[PDB]
DNA sequence: CAGGATGTATATATCTGACACGTGCCTGGAGACTAGGGAGTAATCCCCTTGGCGGTTAAAACGCGGGGGACAGCGCGTACGTGCGTTTAAGCGGTGCTAGAGCTGTCTACGACCAATTGAGCGGCCTCGGCACCGGGATTCTCCA
DNA sequence: TGGAGAATCCCGGTGCCGAGGCCGCTCAATTGGTCGTAGACAGCTCTAGCACCGCTTAAACGCACGTACGCGCTGTCCCCCGCGTTTTAACCGCCAAGGGGATTACTCCCTAGTCTCCAGGCACGTGTCAGATATATACATCCTG
């Protein structure tokens, strides 16, 4: 009987409120902030992991690598925006060339 | 003089991951200086973060907590 | 013996592989050499310069798209030094 | 002998759920959980300066939804107000 | 009549040393106001919210036509022209 | 027309104050779409700031947190 | 009753230069500087404390926030400053 | 009795350890750290003012407006790379001309 | 180089609005004393770091032709710089009104907190299949005679 | 431009080691009750934010003329790239020594908490003087000679 069994998300709620309580966030820690937080977590988990699967697709592996992980987020333009300050190790670049430095 | 191990090619792969055709005979030291620069800037923060902890060693974490100083995160060092 | 087109083939190969790029060994004891500079006889675990070599080389990699993009707008395709520090200061260090 | 909390098994529910063949690696793993945990840092500290900006000394559910307002872009920004709302609605519904 | 390039230069001076804001306030205070009429309807200002919305904008504005500035030298120019404005935009990381 | 409102020699002193000296005629509305990209950065976090205070006044306050969200916090208005 | 450390700075601007004044929106600026800086050393001194697991900031945690956050010649005289005042309060 | 006397400082200590206490910083405040915090705010707060009185001084004038604030912040170089990504308002910029925009042969 | 033409710096008259200083008061900081738990300190141990040997070879160092790009010089045509007449909207002052910030009183529902209960979650272990790698053949692919 | 040769893609086979599931324990999540106070709601106040009108005045706008500067073209030379040869230091693997990070246990003292008191800091009022405004004058550049 499980909180995150009736919040219908898979990412736990309890563990979620330990971590906002003695976090020292807030000295009080409402009901519904810990759902929340957990139902905002599972979107963007699920929002790098369909890519990152999409992106396994094209490559023909069927294991999650981190330059999947890279390609995935870097080429999605909100999530770059999300995620512009961070560095993904193992990840490399997106394969792109200038104009004006291809031959003829 | 183990600057200079940063090699002669190091650069050049570097720049040819960058999506740099033509590179400069002098760039090596300037690249070599912004390497040295930028890591005496995290370095010194990894070794307060070690000195505050009363250790002795450099772990990962107080240097991806050096990178999260700088607005430079690092993933997959963190867990 | 073709011109120029060894430099496009490298570029193709490095940004679609992903390994490290700067040898391990030299940085492993460059970053030595500055740890001794503020506390002296200092350990350091294998994956501290693990994460520090990926960390380094990223930000290197981006200051060489950066002054890719000025060589590129100072109409030219060779980077020069100036470039760098165009680089550093529009960026802001 | 020692004790380590992840979010390991979550994200691989996640993973399932949404790619019910598709595997993950170790060091994609802890990329991904470093991930999540650097977001929910950002989420909550975010939250907790912004119920310290009202002289509020309780995180409710709106101080969730302000902070992801400001911390996502737009599209992807609604679309996380939605589903931390569905959730918040799911969850007051049931006992 | 003086020589074009030199009482630019003389009222650099000028400004460079000023500290006043240089747009006028009405416009900006009715620009700010439609472009917040968007995001929520029927809306109130404070004098000092749209006094310091001016601030910043300038401040970003000068930040960014020094970046200009310089990055229209090193192409050996001296007219600042909107690919600079992108290299500026580009290279602080505000566009990609 | 309320966009052009902020005016060719407003933008020419404000380049001016910038240190140019030679200015481009396609110059003018370019900083013109970015002034309204950067004041719709900030205004859309400040809007929301007054709306989760159940406030509908925009004060000089939230500006200024909102200035400080994007990395670029304003001194001399509190705070 | 609004707060603020207005006469503090002003007995710092007396006793650094006795025979000037500071304007209102100086004022502001010095106010807003000062409450940035407590923002910043403070919240790092949090967190900093949290990466140890330790419940308690005492002056360590500033004083290591202080020589993390400030440049190099600005942080020694500031630990400079700091260890010389809690020897100076520690005495009585 | 005031422990900024006894800390000799005029920082208030106590004011410093109010807000370390609400600011949900931690659990729990030490003796030495509003101390600390106090000489810390004391010396920056006078490294500026010191600055500000010099660049009012060479303006011969006994009053500090903001533009004496950016005049001393951006012209030594250790404040202004602390506080490198902030703006002040009524205080402009310091007068600086790159070398090619200057007329020769005059 | 040398003499007018202006824009900028220097010197009084003054005047006004912001700034320095005095006053009450009240709330927030100080004095004193206790509880307890979080930090300090010591002994153990075992993982992980440091150091060394030695074979191997990929990679770095070096040298040399050559070609193509950086850079200097020159011509041009146009697009911004500068000045002037004119319109126009910013700025300032006044009025006037009301929507909406700010604060005080209540109470109640929501959240801290503790005891009892238990099952999801994490360390250890084992297995097999996805994937890295080697090798031969087909497929582009780029330079030239 | 066909084609010689070089790099790349692809398919088949192999062998490996880390994903991924199972198992046992455990401690953190869940449930139930209490009780304390944070904020939701109403209502009163009052203040500053639109809203409009009139003057005035310096800023903006359109236009005329010019010139210098950005851009296109050409020559040159030099310096970096491609490639062959030589060397050297990184890599892999393995083996010990021990160092200190982490764990657990026992104490102690330091800080949260509570009560009482009093004085430092803030809102407000008011002189007052230093920067703003105006007028007159020297002078330091630029423009053409």
């Amino acid at each position: 009987k499980t909180r995150s069994s009736r919040a219908g998300l898979q990412f736990p709620v309890g563990r979620v409120h330990r971590l906002l309580r003695k976090g020292n966030y807030a000295e009080r820690v409402g009901a519904g902030a810990p759902v929340y937080l957990a139902a905002v977590l599972e979107y963007l988990t699920a929002e790098i992991l369909e890519l990152a699967g999409n992106a396994a697709r094209d490559n023909k592996k069927t294991r999650i690598i981190p330059r999947h992980l890279q390609l995935a987020v870097r080429n999605d333009e909100e999530l770059n925006k999300l995620l512009g300050r961070v560095t993904i190790a193992q990840g490399g670049v997106l394969p792109n060339i200038q104009s004006v430095l291809l031959p003829k | 003089d183990n600057i200079q191990g940063i090699t002669k090619p190091a650069i050049r792969r570097l720049a040819r991951r960058g999506g740099v055709k033509r590179i400069s005979g002098l760039i090596y030291e300037e690249t070599r200086g912004v390497l040295k620069v930028f890591l005496e800037n995290v370095i010194r923060d990894a070794v307060t973060y070690t000195e505050h902890a009363k250790r002795k060693t450099v772990t990962a974490m107080d240097v991806v907590y050096a990178l999260k100083r700088q607005g430079r995160t690092l993933y997959g060092f963190g867990g | 013996y073709r011109p120029g087109t060894v430099a496009l083939r490298e570029i193709r190969r490095y940004q679609k592989s992903t390994e490290l790029l700067i040898r391990k060994l030299p940085f492993q004891r460059l970053v030595r050499e500055i740890a001794q500079d503020f506390k002296t006889d200092l350990r350091f675990q294998s994956s501290a310069v693990m994460a520090l070599q990926e960390a380094s080389e990223a930000y290197l990699v981006a200051l060489f798209e950066d002054t890719n993009l000025a060589a590129i707008h100072a109409k030219r395709v060779t980077i020069m030094p100036k470039d760098i520090q165009l680089a550093r200061r529009i960026r802001g260090e | 002998k020692t004790r380590k909390e992840s979010y390991a098994i979550y994200v691989y529910k996640v993973l399932k759920q949404v790619h019910p063949d598709t595997g993950i690696s170790s060091k994609a793993m802890s990329i991904m959980n470093s991930f999540v945990n650097d977001v929910f840092e950002r989420i909550a500290g975010e939250a907790s300066r912004l119920a310290h900006y009202n002289k509020r000394s309780t995180i409710t559910s709106r101080e969730i939804q302000t902070a992801v307002r400001l911390l996502l872009p737009g599209e992807l920004a609604k679309h996380a107000v939605s589903e931390g709302t569905k959730a918040v609605t799911k969850y007051t519904s049931a006992k």
